[PDB]
RNA sequence: GAGGUUCGAAGACGAUCAGAUACCGUCGUAGUUCCGACCAUAAACGAUGCCGACUGGCGAUGCGGCGGCGUUAUUCCCAUGACCCGCCGGGCAGCUUCCGGGAAACCAAAGUCUUUGGGUUCCGGGGGGAGUAUGGUUGCAAAGCUGAAACUUAAAGGAAUUGACG
């Protein structure tokens, strides 16, 4: 009301913004580098998976994907942080 | 759908300040927008706006001040032969005194008194007072 | 059913004991004729009629004082009563029952004060739909 | 108001509004509101902002002081918690009170025993006491308030938030700004505390 | 003899307040009619514009009850119009002229193009509009007196508008709403937001303020 | 409004809302002045002069009035840094 | 009635086509 | 003139909606239209409740319920005292007060 | 609403066109029926011989008779 | 063409009524039921064209998502799932207000309109005559669609007001 610094939005009234509808359009998904039980390995798993992600050795599987984000399996970790 | 992006914008920020809103941004951006915005800028229509770049299209924000009563854009951009741009002036805005019938000419876009010191006629785009 | 009363007594009636609480009392014909002493009352009816209520609102006084009324007393008594006071009404001894956050609100302002904080409970919510 | 340096918050006053509870709102919130809250708690009660709770507070001090004749800022209450707070500053300052029914148009009329031109108003509720806000349409009256989290804004130049719901806490507030007016001007050092308690301000129901 | 009750009637009395542009300044009500009396002794000529006799239906016949507008002027500035109804003509008349005089405004005038001389008329083109019925005033340059129907041609000669040119439409036949919407014409030139005003305000005390000294009398 | 001769016509210029700069009604009785005291600096008390500070009805009865008081009042350093 | 009435011109056409188709 | 916004219908979103027809003029009606009381009803009374918890064989027991879903359409609704017939203020108030 | 665009000065023109044959004023005008129909062939009077003299009965609310020439 | 549960134009009687070829009764055909062709209209109604922009609140709920603080359960957790508390998109809706509209009733939209034009579709120009005549066309036909005039006519109408009678 009356005065709303539109261009300096606090940094949280934009994660309460659906994507598009941001001062600056940018998403809200992310990658993470998954390490699984079994092999050393990490697959850059992509949140937002659609597809079924099968680890680099073989024989397990690491993400069934639902609506928003994938269903990691069991006892599986995850690193966001970068850009 | 987005046919006019003035009319768009335009609407949007004749129709902040009715409600006396401080500042307003503009969705859809444009050069035109841009060069025709500067305009309203030097008779003091408006303050400085600061356009965004998301990568794509661009948003702008506007500081407003309180002296914009409206500004308007005619739709399609009729071609004005300079004979004709009195008769318009006349019935486009409340006096001989003040208001600016902005359109683009030859010689860029520009106020209704810079094409005329020019002598160039044009296509007019809208209309602030 | 034969006598509700007129608003010629009721308004007399209620400004006589507004006038003089100390000169009448639970009796009729001794206020009686007070009434011909401090008023003008012309007809017999009236007059007699008039120390209707002066007895019917005295019946009420000794029971209790009206919410809105006119007395000399009560005005006298309310004075007494919002003299009294507590040493502090707001003191509140030591230790205020208090929320983290607004503990948390305290640290903002950067002021520190005793007081224990406890949350507890799901968050149930107000009211059942 | 901002108190910059000297008329700052202090200790001694702190306690007092989480005493009484001034800054414990209410469940819902009226977005006008959103300036002058932090959280709300579980449960779902909303939490002012002591600090900006005060500024507004000495605000409203600026404003009653400007006043130069102190009898002309009329003090209203409806709701019975403040009908003895009002009273008290109204003394206190020497200022014009109105307890109980918001009487016809006291400020329109030139007719009724009652009109006043006052040159501002002091209100408990936005709320309830809601006409004397609405008159103060039709004069160029300004109007301090005592609002709550739920309160309209609707003819207010200037909200103080509070509670203004338990008794208690409503006296508060007719003391400070009370309090203030007269350290502003009057006679008071700002070093010492009053003659004057709390207790005096905030009602009492049926006891004894 | 007056009895002013309000304060802004008291200073006005006592040669207090000089020119009721201080008082059209801060937005003040004027409530006592003798208030204009003072201030635009002379002048302020009062025209009656219809007597219009509206009736309510009964038991028994109907009540008829006459309508009086009036419209008030000093060919310099200020107008107003009055609407009173009333069982009489005469009271009616009597006291329309009394809200006439109450609801006067100043009517600000500009200028033709050429910045000469004496304003001679409406600044912008205002528009108002009463119920349907909307009138608008185009600005005029001179010598071509009013250009316009009767009634805005009677409220419009009274404001001190020499010229001016205006386009109407509705209802313009029901004259009450010919002569409202013609108010509301002519106030809204003093809210014409105009580069010429665009300086911010210096700003001054008030009337209660200055003179709250003589208003706690002595 | 001049003219040829600088000549300051018009019978008197408004007052104009401080909040939206939107000239203020001749009869626009829902306005508003608030005048705010300021302090000596250092103990209180006022001793001085005055903050003036206008605001149209339709601002009032948008609800506003108060918001924009605010940032008016600590604009003007009568309010500081909350 | 409305129904009423365009029931009874869709009676009374239909009596002309029928007159008329005679000749 | 639109006397109810919702017309006395509950509709909102839709289209041809299940018709139903009354339970006393068997008159039909929509179910978003029409007033819907469901009585639940003891089936003995008030007076009865006396006479045959003294007769009956066995000891306290609770009696049952008819519940029966009356279902008026408003002709019915009106004449038979149901609802009844409110001021332009009092046609909104939707809440339902004993 | 309107069509508004500026390369249809003929949906335009040809729309403003029909929407007379809507118009009463012109449909007497510049049909045909108003010449065909008026015994006054377009023309402003006429001369004809008086073949008898009628008296009409006006129209309820004033009673009188008014006195015409079958011509 | 199949079928005949009820209801039920039409149709038969009983009453009611001055009469009732009506209502209120008792029968019951076409049809309501199915499968196959046509017909192409509703008060087919939110009496609100479709797309697109902008302008306030506040509550609720359907779906999806996201986040969190709960716990009943459910298991050692889990996964869940069921409640709670938030946010986000787009859905059906509600209230409230001197935005602003609006002849008025009213309307987050019927708002942005003498401060006149974002795009575009349809369509009305006093009432009847008349949705008639005639022409054309589709249809097996009811009818559908297209669709005049002479003549007459001063109001017909809409929103709200008091009346006054139910
Ligand atoms: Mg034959
Ligand atoms: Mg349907
Ligand atoms: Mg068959
Ligand atoms: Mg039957
Ligand atoms: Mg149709
Ligand atoms: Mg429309
Ligand atoms: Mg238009
Ligand atoms: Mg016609």
């Amino acid at each position: 009301p009356l005065a709303k610094d539109l261009l300096h939005p606090s940094p949280e009234e934009e994660k309460r913004k659906h994507k598009k509808k941001r001062l600056v359009q940018s998403p809200n998904s992310y990658f993470m580098d998954v390490k699984c039980p079994g092999c050393y390995k990490i697959t850059t798993v992509f949140s937002h998976a659609q597809t079924v992600v099968l680890c680099v050795g073989c024989s397990t599987v690491l993400c069934q994907p639902t609506g928003g984000k994938a269903r990691l399996t069991e006892g599986c970790s995850f690193r966001r942080k970068q850009h | 759908v987005r046919m006019n992006v003035l009319a768009d914008a335009l609407k949007s920020i004749n129709n902040a300040e009715k409600r006396g809103k401080r500042q307003v941004l503009i969705r859809p951006c444009s050069k035109v927008i841009v060069r025709f915005l500067t305009v309203m800028m030097k008779h003091g229509y408006i303050g400085e706006f600061e356009i965004i770049d998301d990568h794509r299209a661009g948003k702008i924000v506007v500081n407003l001040t309180g002296r914009l009563n409206k500004c308007g854009v005619i739709s399609p951009r009729f071609d004005v032969q300079l004979k004709d741009l009195e008769k318009w002036q006349n019935n486009l805005l409340p006096s001989r005194q003040f208001g600016f019938i902005v359109l683009t000419t030859s010689a860029g876009i520009m106020d209704h008194e810079e094409a005329r010191r020019k002598h160039t006629g044009g296509k007019i785009l809208g209309f602030f007072f | 059913m034969g006598r509700v009363r007129t608003k010629t007594v009721k308004k007399a009636a209620r400004v006589i004991i507004e006038k003089y609480y100390t000169r009448l009392g639970n009796d009729f014909h001794t206020n009686k004729r007070v009434c011909e002493e401090i008023a003008i009352i012309p007809s017999k009816k009236l007059r007699n009629k008039i120390a209707g209520y002066v007895t019917h609102l005295m019946k009420r006084i000794q029971r209790g004082p009206v919410r809105g009324i006119s007395i000399k007393l009560q005005e006298e008594e309310r004075e007494r009563r919002d003299n009294y006071v507590p040493e502090v009404s707001a003191l509140d001894q030591e230790i205020i029952e208090v929320d983290p956050d607004t503990k948390e609100m305290l640290k903002l302002l950067d002021f520190g004060s005793l007081s224990n904080l406890q949350v507890t409970q799901p968050t149930v919510g107000m009211n059942f739909k | 108001s901002g108190a910059l340096d000297v008329l700052q918050m202090k200790e001694e006053d702190v306690l007092k509004f989480l005493a009484a509870g001034t800054h414990l709102g209410g469940t819902n919130l009226d977005f006008q509101m959103e300036q002058y809250i932090y959280k709300r708690k579980s449960d779902g009660i909303y939490i002012i902002n002591l600090k900006r709770t005060w500024e507004k507070l000495l605000l409203a001090a600026r404003a009653i002081v400007a006043i130069e004749n102190p009898a002309d800022v009329s003090v209203i209450s409806s709701r019975n918690t403040g009908q003895r707070a009002v009273l008290k500053f109204a003394a206190a300052t020497g200022a014009t009170p109105i307890a109980g029914r918001f009487t016809p148009g006291t400020f329109t009329n030139q007719i009724q025993a009652a009109f006043r031109e006052p040159r501002l108003l002091v209100v408990t509720d936005p709320r309830a006491d809601h006409q004397p806000l609405t008159e103060a349409s039709y004069v160029n009256l300004p109007t301090i308030a005592l609002c709550n989290t739920d309160s309209p804004l609707r003819y207010v130049d200037i909200a103080i938030p509070c509670n203004n719901k338990g008794a208690h806490s409503v006296g508060l507030m007719w003391w400070m700004l009370a309090r203030e007016v007269l350290r502003m001007r009057g006679t008071i050092s700002r070093e010492h505390p009053w003659e004057v308690m709390p207790d005096l301000y905030f009602y009492r129901d049926p006891e004894e | 003899e007056w009895m002013p009750v309000t304060k802004l009637g008291r200073l006005v009395k006592d040669m207090k307040i000089k020119s009721l542009e201080e008082i059209y300044l801060f937005s003040l009500p004027i409530k006592e009619s003798e208030i204009i009396d003072f201030f635009l002794g002379a002048s302020l000529k009062d025209e009656v514009l219809k007597i219009m006799p509206v009736q309510k239906q009964t038991r028994a016949g109907q009540r008829t009850r006459f309508k009086a507008f009036v419209a008030i002027g000093d060919y310099n500035g200020h107008v107003g119009l009055g609407v009173k109804c009333s069982k009489e003509v005469a009271t009616a008349i009597r006291g329309a002229i009394i809200l006439a005089k109450l609801s006067i405004v100043p009517v600000r005038r500009g200028y033709w193009g050429n910045k000469i001389g004496k304003p001679h008329t409406v600044p912008c083109k205002v528009t108002g509009r009463c119920g349907s019925v909307l009138v608008r005033l185009i600005p005029a340059p001179r010598g071509t007196g009013i250009v316009s129907a009767p009634v805005p041609k009677k409220l419009l000669m009274m404001a001190g508008i020499d010229d001016c040119y205006t386009s109407a439409r509705g209802c313009t036949a029901t004259l009450g709403n010919f002569a409202k919407a013609t108010f509301d014409a002519i106030s809204k030139t003093y809210s014409y937001l105009t580069p010429d005003l665009w300086k911010e305000t210096v700003f001054t005390k008030s009337p209660y303020q200055e003179f709250t000294d003589h208003l706690v009398k002595t | 409004m001049q003219n040829d001769a600088g000549e300051f016509v018009d019978l008197y210029v408004p007052r104009k809302c401080s909040a939206s700069n939107r000239i203020i009604g001749a009869k626009d009785h829902a306005s508003i002045q608030m005048n705010v005291a300021e302090v000596d600096k250092v103990t209180g008390r006022f001793n001085g002069q005055f903050k003036t500070y206008a605001i149209c009805g339709a601002i009032r009865r948008m609800g506003e009035s108060d918001d924009s008081i605010l940032r008016l009042a600590k604009a003007d350093g009568i309010v500081s840094k909350n | 009635r409305a129904k009423w009435r365009k029931k009874r011109m869709r009676r009374l056409k239909r009596k002309r086509r029928k007159m008329r188709q005679r000749s | 003139t639109k006397k109810r916004r919702n017309n006395g219908r509950a509709k909102k979103g839709r289209g041809h909606v299940q018709p139903i027809r009354c339970t006393n003029c068997a008159r039909c009606v929509p179910k978003d239209k029409a007033i819907k009381k469901f009585v639940i009803r003891n089936i003995v009374e008030a007076a009865a409740v006396r006479d045959i918890s003294e007769a009956s064989v066995f000891d306290a027991y609770v009696l049952p319920k008819l519940y029966v879903k009356l279902h008026y359409c408003v002709s019915c609704a009106i004449h038979s005292k149901v609802v009844r017939n409110r001021s332009r203020e009092a046609r909104k108030d939707r809440t339902p007060p004993p | 609403g309107k069509c508004r665009g500026l390369r249809t000065a003929r949906k335009l023109r040809s729309h403003r066109r029909d929407h007379k044959w809507h118009d009463k004023q012109y449909k007497k005008a510049h049909l045909g029926t108003a010449l065909k129909a008026n015994p006054f062939g377009g023309a402003s009077h006429a001369k004809g011989i008086v073949l008898e003299k009628v008296g009409v009965e006006a129209k309820q609310p004033n009673s009188a008779i008014r006195k015409c020439v079958r011509v």
